[PDB]
């Protein structure tokens, strides 16, 4: 747990230190998918954590 | 403590109505009373066998029936009971009953209700249940695994649905008989 | 049908003379012929009943 | 009052525990609190709650466990000293 | 089979595994089983998509994805029926070629039939023409499995060889199957299809 | 018509860019009309 | 140790794996290319003009 | 600006993290800045 949002934090970061540069997440759909209103299970919790910190970092 | 009843008292003329399948436990039970004559020219025993069918047929005693007429170590306990409300004790069990049986060969294990642990994992429950019962149908595969066909040991599970169960138990050389 | 399961044997003969029906089991298989019309369903309701009152 | 000795009452989802294998374990110190007070009469109320048949809910692991752990309880009950059981449920075929 | 897990992301992990070890004993060739149970289509469905997919579209990255290439090596895959696999996977320039696998042909048979021999003792009166034009319709396994049962009933009858009939009867049993039936429910069997022969 | 605010934003900044593009360092009126046409193929 | 064992453990699950590319991949003296550019792309005119500006 | 009156901005985001004992603080946080700062306004952008 918490490892995705670690992730896509450093690689925002670093990304940021070498500014200016592309990033490229090629199949955003696995990771960039509508958050469901169902489901109790730790891959939605993780997989939204990733996604909030992949909003909060871009914007 | 695991229970193991040393020498059974249930007979193959005490089950009746399965004579014609009755015949592979005789031959298992030849093959576990002498190890080395199949070792002569190396006909391949049972890893272990799943006993098949719908409550009530008595899955449990004709095990233990095969137990009484070879007198051997007879090892039975649920296999539900391998998923008690405690993470990473489940598999403690397994391990303590796997040398227990590769110590006091020629033994057969018995599980009833392990198809509780080999159900195919649901898609709708929670993980934290799914998990242990992970790490213990896991526990169960890597060991029986890593059992010979020379510790003199033979495996039986019981269960009443076959078509739940997972294609990892349905391999061939984990149990090649049904 | 959203099936169940019981304890019971089978029923005296209404459900052990269903052994003799071969039902449908694949459903691009099935056969249907074109309901009747009203008067052709007026005399084979006819036969019912005449089967009945004999 | 006719047996001279203790009654005993609870209901039978109390068993249902939304912690695993806690019900195993309140089963277990039901029984040996039972076990301990011998003779006496258990009445469970509410039976079919834990009593019920298997698949037919969806707490096959919670419900599975229940009635596993209760049989081999009562299954190994040999010491049964003047002790009696009574569940009480409307439905006595649905049982398991 | 190894490849369907529910636990968190082990599925593209075992899929990155596979491909960059075959990277790194390059040149190679993956062979992949079970892939119509995996690569089925991507949409909601049951949970189990938010895991069952995110593996496939691993998947996706490792055939072409990025990186322009890796050697070049051939990645072959084994399903049932391609209409159920995914849109994006059975795309020019994922799968290149697609080759059909039917059931044996009449020479087909007549071939695998003799193949499955020099592992048998068999005797030299053997015809395979008429097993060719009397086993059609079947599968490969189930050739093999009929010299298992001439093999086996060999055995059990006390000789050492098989000739014409062992077979016949062997893919017999094998094709219309092996019950008691009353001597009052038997004449209606008779009754009727004689009826039927005398009018056709 | 059919458009939001966001959009609108977004086209102007759109037609800045089309400016640039034809090297003019003042944004014209056509480079409005231009955005739609870009949007188009 | 006791206590950075889990530390080592966590930033390398926890490390960056994205591919870098057009930076000095000077391991060896090299750097990463991709070797295509605006010249063997043919069709999508109007989106090689887009990222061209 | 009419009002004539500080102004204090946040987002969702924040104040959620899976991660325990965090969200109720923040919040408390927040509301004790804004009553030792008042008057004032908390823009919060998507609240939901
Ligand atoms: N095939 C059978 N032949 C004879 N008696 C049988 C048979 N199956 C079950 N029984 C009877 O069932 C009783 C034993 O039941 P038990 O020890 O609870 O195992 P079981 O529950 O019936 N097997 P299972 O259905 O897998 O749980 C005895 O009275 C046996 O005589």
């Amino acid at each position: 747990a918490g490892v995705a949002a670690a992730r896509v934090n450093s690689l925002f970061y670093n990304a940021r230190k070498k500014a200016p540069a592309i990033i490229f997440i090629d199949e955003i759909d696995a990771i960039g998918r509508a958050r469901s209103t169902l489901g109790g299970d730790p891959g939605s919790m993780e997989r939204e954590s990733a996604l909030l910190a992949m909003l909060v970092q871009m914007d | 403590e695991a229970r193991k009843e040393g020498l059974t008292g249930v007979e193959f003329r005490d089950v009746a109505g399965l004579g014609p399948i009755l015949n592979e436990v005789v031959e298992v039970v030849e093959f576990l009373k002498d190890p080395g004559t199949f070792s002569k020219l190396g006909a391949r025993p049972p890893k272990g066998i799943l006993l098949e069918g719908d409550p009530g047929t008595g899955k449990t005693l004709l095990a233990k029936a095969l137990a009484g007429e070879a007198m051997v170590p007879f090892y039975q306990m649920s296999g539900t009971e391998f998923t008690e409300g405690i993470v990473g004790l489940g598999a403690a069990r397994v391990r303590d009953l796997f040398k227990r049986a590769r110590a006091t060969a020629p033994c057969v294990i018995f599980v009833d209700e392990i198809d509780a642990l080999g159900l195919r994992r649901a898609e709708n429950d929670s993980a934290k249940t799914n998990e242990e019962r992970e790490q213990t149908l896991n526990q169960l595969l890597t060991e029986m695994d890593g059992f010979t066909p020379d510790t003199g040991v033979v495996f039986l599970g019981a269960t009443n649905r076959a078509d739940l169960l997972d294609p990892a138990l349905m391999r061939p050389g984990r149990f090649d008989r049904k | 049908v959203i099936g169940q399961q019981r304890a019971r044997k089978v029923v005296s003969t209404d459900a052990m003379d269903a052994f003799a029906d071969w039902p449908t089991v694949s459903e691009d298989f099935r056969f249907d012929a074109p309901s009747p019309s009203d008067v052709t369903w007026h005399r084979y309701t006819d036969e019912v009943r005449r089967v009945l009152k004999g | 009052a006719e047996g001279g000795v203790r009654m005993f009452t609870c209901s039978g989802t109390d068993f249902y525990d939304v912690y695993s294998g806690v019900g195993a374990r309140r089963v277990r110190e039901t029984f040996d609190r039972l076990r301990n007070a011998a003779p006496a009469i258990l009445f469970i109320d509410e039976f079919d709650a834990m009593g019920a048949a298997r698949g037919a809910q969806a707490s096959g692991d919670e419900s599975a466990s229940i009635i596993n752990e209760l049989l081999v309880q009562m299954d190994g009950f040999e010491d049964n000293r003047g002790i009696v059981v009574l569940g009480a449920t409307n439905r006595p075929g649905a049982i398991d | 089979a190894e490849f369907i897990e529910m636990y968190m992301g082990l599925g593209a992990a075992r899929v990155r595994d596979l491909f960059n070890t075959a990277r790194s004993v390059a040149p190679c060739i993956i062979f992949i089983d079970e892939l119509d149970a995996v690569g089925r289509q991507r949409q909601g469905g049951g949970r189990s998509n938010d895991e069952r997919d995110n593996t496939v579209n691993q998947l996706l990255t490792e055939m072409d994805g990025f990186e322009a290439e890796q050697q070049g090596i051939v990645v072959m895959g084994a399903t049932n029926r391609k209409d159920v696999l995914d849109a994006a996977l059975t795309r020019p320039g994922r799968f290149d070629r697609s080759i059909e696998v039917r059931r044996p042909d009449f020479q087909g048979r007549l071939e695998a039939v003799k193949v499955h021999l020099r592992d048998k003792p068999v005797a030299a009166e053997i015809d395979y023409v008429s097993l060719a034009s009397l086993m059609g319709g079947m599968s490969g396994a189930q050739i093999a499995g009929v010299a298992n049962t001439a093999c086996f009933l060999a055995s059990r009858d006390g000789r050492s060889e098989v000739n014409q009939t062992d077979l016949t009867l062997a893919v017999e049993q094998a094709k219309y199957g092996r019950r008691f039936v009353g001597a009052g429910r038997k004449k209606r069997f008779a009754v009727m299809e004689a009826s039927i022969a005398l009018a056709a | 018509a059919g458009f939001t605010g966001a959009d609108v934003m977004g086209l102007m900044a759109r037609a800045a860019r089309m400016a640039a593009r034809q090297g003019r360092h003042a944004i014209t009126e056509d480079d409005i009309y231009a955005a739609m046409e870009n949007k188009t193929m | 140790s006791k206590q950075e064992k889990k530390e080592s453990q966590w930033e390398r699950l926890t490390s960056s794996r994205a591919r870098e590319f057009m930076t000095k991949d000077e391991k060896t003296g090299k750097m990463r290319d991709t070797g295509v550019r605006f010249e063997d792309i043919a069709g999508m005119e109007f989106l090689v003009t887009e990222m061209r500006e």
